[PDB]
């Protein structure tokens, strides 16, 4: 039916992202970024982190779930927090500093490629493109270790997001140089 | 190099209200600005390096008095090796101008560090940025942060394998690692985090630029060019963040309050389970829980205050 | 019945500073009046009793509207049966009186309260006793509280029975024992705790009475035999109580912040235990810890209110 | 020695307490309370409790033994607080509603005398006499269930207390007639 439609679009992009992650700075609707998120997965994003300096999806998470199988009616996703940020950075270095304690892993053997195999996203890959809703010029604490290559768009609100204004996100996307310091 | 007219009217009128103590700059551009005036791409970088003496100028003037500037990224390091020993010898030619401008540093108070892994630069680039930091040490009139041979993710690492050092050396129990230790370990561990972050030409990224330090800093992406920056995309960032100043301060304000809250929520946890396994009672008139509570904390700073003296005991590189 | 001139003037300055809201009475001396008067021990039980209808007007004068008076102790049990007797006659001479005046009690709102054992009294000095509480009920204008056939150690251990009834019943978990429900279980449960005790004659002793609701009430032992208590006992009484407001005030409250906090110590300790066997780590920014602890106060209250609703319900006695 | 004096004094008096309590409103003095307690063991009192509202002597505990083995140089004894009183009232309870609960003790087979055996107390008399320093005329949650009967006598500081101080107390209490409701 429609999801062809759907998958059409997203294939029909230069470049799609692999992970995708929602930033919500503004009390947020369920409604609205429940609908956000299915729209990743139908144009063909895999992963989807919706966060909230607040931390309200993530207490709220199962209400959000049954607006987004409700709205799959119409027709891999991660809630995150501050949590998921700084705070889970000092995780790993407590636990790489025990393994060094326990004169099993040397303090010179972390290097920038084994911090991110002990990091909370060892299952998944770094967000290629964030979507920032709300007034805040900021990421509010978003996955600091892991934003180091994404594309950072902005639109003023999921207060009532369409279709179009979500897949004109995309298409800037697409439309990015990622020169990755060469 | 004083402010002229107009911009002297806007400067006093935005330092009404809010401003930064410390901006960050993402240096972007510099080539495809080259492209444009058709010169060659070392004179693009050196133009871009005209402009950074300039904005100093104008963050001097508007009382900004640290600034961060992202200079040669590793990632820059995979780039021809005629672009990247241009770059390399502007460092030498600017590093060493600014001991033949000696005392003039002491003059202005300008303190000049430089972060990133900087063993990885030619052994004249690394002894060249020695000299010019330990000389401008102990002073304080104001503070210019260099990020050579630098990305986050090698400074976060660094900063938790001295932990782990700590850790390896019984200066630190691992339970003593926190967000604020992992703070006072990175490269800008002298330096307050940024209120603004700055990136020029149209990229909406950071590249690998203070992403710890910058979790709350204002944002703010301009489609100049570097080398055209203008004191008035200056003023616009600094206009952006008064404007976001009121939201970024409470929100800043309550993650800090969340994690006071939940760090005190975490500790007398295990001070239950100490009590639990001792048998001695949760709660008592003796106060054992809160007496024990005022134990685990002070014995806590007192090891990373002794961690933290010895790492900038180390941090010493008179050699270097 | 209203103050003279001079008691009219010392009232009037006494009340500018703290009053007590309520104030409790040892009516001790009778006999040994008795003995210096040279009258039968019955008249001075009776001369006993015309001094509690006195003071009581002047406290309901000095705004003091409600007072505990000792009437008769399970102790008291032990007298000669003439003596014992002798009082549960006269008892039954007033509380009849009380109904004779009814529609006054009516219109002085006073409201009359009895606590003790009374299943040991006569069968008709029970129902006397209930007719006249009945009847009084729903008053508010002023309480009295008559402590017949009482001792604080009966009625603490029968306040933690009405605990464990509610326990045996399922309105209430042993956890959820706590010293403030413990307080809406005693027969006083209805008054607050006593601002001022008084005993009269020598003793300094309290001789089981509100043991539990006198730990910081103000405590005065003045040497007067009973049926001779002037006004300015009563004054005296009260001029001590304002002496010592500041100290028992913060006495008070400290105590009551520091169980508070105990409270809190002891309560999250248990949810630190549940999360601990649960596994479900001890702080985190879902807030469980948090969000567990308003459950368990919660469900805490809405049990103990429960527990409080039926015993009144049980506390009905209008057959008695 | 001197021993044989305090034991004529204390054996002299027509009644001498079993139990004293040392109630201190006023920081207190350990060098002065410490020597109240040898007074009452040199005189034939047998047990001493120590109470203070704000809980200092219990913490202080050690360094008010001190004190105490030091003054026995010139020669069955608790410090209680607050949690002494009622809060123990409210332990007992709790450990009696659970007999209840377990079906092994019925609620109507408590009553005054098992109550008493289930209180820390159960391995003491209750006070005789207690002694009151300071400015404060209340007992400020001395054992609530303990001072039914005991002889409360007041002494405007503990700061400097004399032999002759403590001595005049305990001859009051001598001649203390406890009817006992008779
Ligand atoms: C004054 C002090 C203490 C040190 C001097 C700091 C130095 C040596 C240089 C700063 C100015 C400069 C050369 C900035 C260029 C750094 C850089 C790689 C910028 C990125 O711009 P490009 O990526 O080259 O341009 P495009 O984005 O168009 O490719
Ligand atoms: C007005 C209402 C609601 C009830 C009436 C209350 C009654 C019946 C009597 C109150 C007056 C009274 C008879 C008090 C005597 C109680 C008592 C046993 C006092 C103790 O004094 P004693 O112990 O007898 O005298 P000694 O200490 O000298 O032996
Ligand atoms: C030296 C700096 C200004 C940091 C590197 S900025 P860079 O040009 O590498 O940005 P990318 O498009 O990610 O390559
Ligand atoms: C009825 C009351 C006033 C309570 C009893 S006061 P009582 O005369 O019994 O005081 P004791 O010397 O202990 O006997
Ligand atoms: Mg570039
Ligand atoms: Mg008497």
């Amino acid at each position: 039916h429609h999801r062809m439609r759907w998958r059409a679009d997203g294939r029909s992009l230069e470049k799609l992202p692999v992970h995708m992650g929602l930033v919500i700075t503004e009390e947020p609707s369920f409604s609205d970024i429940a609908s956000l998120v299915v729209w990743c997965m139908a144009v063909g994003i895999s992963y989807i982190s919706v966060y909230d300096h607040q931390g309200i999806f993530k207490r709220n998470n199962s209400r959000l779930m049954d607006e987004i199988l409700k709205q799959q009616q119409e027709l891999a996703v991660k809630v995150l927090s501050p949590e998921d940020g700084k705070a889970d950075i000092v995780r790993a270095a407590q636990d790489f500093c025990q393994l060094v304690a326990q004169k099993q892993k040397r303090p010179t053997d972390l290097d920038v490629d084994t911090l991110a195999s002990l990091l909370s996203s060892n299952g998944c890959p770094d967000p290629d493109l964030v979507l920032k809703f709300g007034p805040v010029d900021s990421t509010l604490g978003f996955l600091p270790w892991h934003i180091r290559l994404t594309e950072i768009v902005s639109l003023p609100s999921h207060l009532n997001i369409s279709y179009e204004d979500f897949f004109s996100a995309l298409r800037q996307y697409a439309a990015c140089e990622q020169r990755l310091g060469k | 190099g004083e402010l002229s007219l107009w911009e002297r009217f806007c400067a006093n009128i935005i330092k009404a209200g809010p401003m930064p103590k410390h901006i960050a700059f993402i240096m972007d551009g510099n080539r495809r600005y080259a492209k444009k005036c058709q010169v060659e791409r070392q004179e693009g970088h050196s133009q871009g390096f005209n402009k950074l003496a300039e904005t100093l100028r104008w963050c001097l003037n508007l009382g900004i008095l640290e600034v961060t500037v992202y200079a040669f990224s590793i990632e820059n390091f995979k780039r021809s090796k005629s672009e990247v020993d241009g770059l390399m010898d502007l460092a030498r030619q600017k590093f060493s101008r600014l001991m033949e401008e000696k005392e003039k540093l002491q003059k202005h108070g300008v303190c000049i560090r430089v972060l990133g892994d900087l063993h990885l630069l030619p052994l004249d680039l690394q002894e060249l940025i020695a000299q010019a930091v330990q000389a401008t040490k102990n002073y304080n009139k104001c503070f210019l942060n260099v990020c050579f041979a630098y990305t986050s993710r090698h400074e976060i690492s660094n900063a938790v394998r001295e932990m782990a050092w700590g850790v390896e050396q019984g200066l630190l129990d691992p339970s003593d690692i926190s967000e604020s230790l992992l703070d006072k370990c990175l490269y800008t561990n002298r330096s307050p985090h940024p209120d603004i972050l700055i990136r020029t030409s149209g990229e909406v990224r950071l590249s690998d630029f203070l992403l710890w330090q910058t979790s709350h800093s204002c944002l703010v992406f301009q489609p100049v060019l570097w080398p055209e920056y203008t004191f008035w995309n200056l003023f616009e960032a600094i206009l952006q963040f008064q404007m976001n100043h009121s939201v970024l301060q409470k929100a800043r304000d309550m993650y800090a309050e969340e994690r006071k809250r939940q760090q005190l929520e975490r500790d007398q946890a295990t001070v239950t389970e100490q009590l639990l396994r001792e048998g001695l009672q949760a709660s008592g008139d003796a106060q054992l829980r809160r007496t024990r509570l005022h134990k685990l904390s002070a014995r806590r700073e007192e090891r990373v205050q002794g961690f933290l003296q010895a790492l900038e005991l180390k941090r010493a590189d008179w050699l270097a």
